[PDB]
């Protein structure tokens, strides 16, 4: 459930990254991921 | 048994502005508000050269007078955000609250102020691009300079 | 001679940033990244 | 004759001092170039 992540509040932390934040999920830095482009109105269909 | 998730965490990005970068110690960085209005903007040089001349025989010059009107660059930019139409609806509606609505009306608040937040950290980095690439541009290579 | 030219009096509120200089030539030159607006973007890194 | 002082960069060889001048500063943007060169 990334609705859980994306609508509750969450953790202002340093992050850190090998390559770069779009190919950690192409090349694969971590499945089961997700990427959205346009902001999602599926976050808003409680 | 159960999932447990954790601290569910996030992000807050990296606050860059043109100025606080070593961009604007060579950009003259000024707001201007016409610049919709203006079509290209000139710039005079008046120069003169030095006249030394002498001898019998050597072609002396005249006094040489050297004006030039060196011109300005438009390079406008533009980076698209969105808000989604649900995202006004559940703003502008603001329906009858069991609090699932004011959650989300929050959350609304926060998207639009998020994407528009997020917008001016892309308009700053944009003017970090053209300005490099007009620098890059303009700028030769140093075995030719 | 103008004592004030137009692009020369422009007032600003001066702060300072930890820029990384060096002097070469009796010219005190910066020295920048730019990876912190390049990191994690769409765009290449001009300089690169 | 009255005089007055400038900032020369002057040399020490063999105990004699020796002044030392760029003459590109008065042959720059200039019709006649420099007969040094």
């Amino acid at each position: 459930n990334w609705t859980a992540t994306e609508l509750l509040p969450k953790l202002d932390v340093p992050i850190d990254l090998l390559t770069h934040i779009k190919l950690s999920v192409g090349e694969e830095m971590f499945n089961n991921f997700r990427l959205y482009y346009g902001d999602d109105p599926e976050r808003y269909n409680l | 048994s159960f999932e447990a998730i954790f601290g569910t965490y996030c992000n807050k990005i990296e606050w860059v502005t043109f100025l606080g970068t070593a961009l604007a110690t060579a950009a003259h960085a000024i707001m201007f508000h016409d610049l919709n209005k203006m079509t290209t903007g000139k710039m005079l040089f008046y120069i003169q050269v030095p006249r030394v001349a002498t001898g019998a025989g050597i072609p002396t010059s005249r006094q040489t007078t050297v004006m030039v009107s060196k011109y300005s660059e438009k390079s406008p930019i533009t980076i698209p955000f969105e808000i989604s139409a649900a995202c006004l609806t559940h703003l502008k509606e603001t329906f009858e609250d069991t609090l699932l609505d004011k959650l989300l009306n929050a959350d609304a608040v926060n998207t639009v102020l998020r994407a528009v937040k997020n917008t001016a950290d892309a308009m700053e980095r944009g003017l970090i691009d053209t300005f490099l690439r007009v620098l890059l541009r303009h700028a030769p290579p140093c075995f030719v300079l | 001679d103008l004592p004030e030219s137009q692009f020369l009096d422009q007032r600003l509120t001066f702060t300072e940033t930890q820029m990384d200089v060096l002097k070469v030539g009796e010219r005190l030159v910066a020295l920048e990244h730019l990876r912190k607006v390049y990191k994690n973007t769409d765009v290449q890194d001009p300089l690169e």
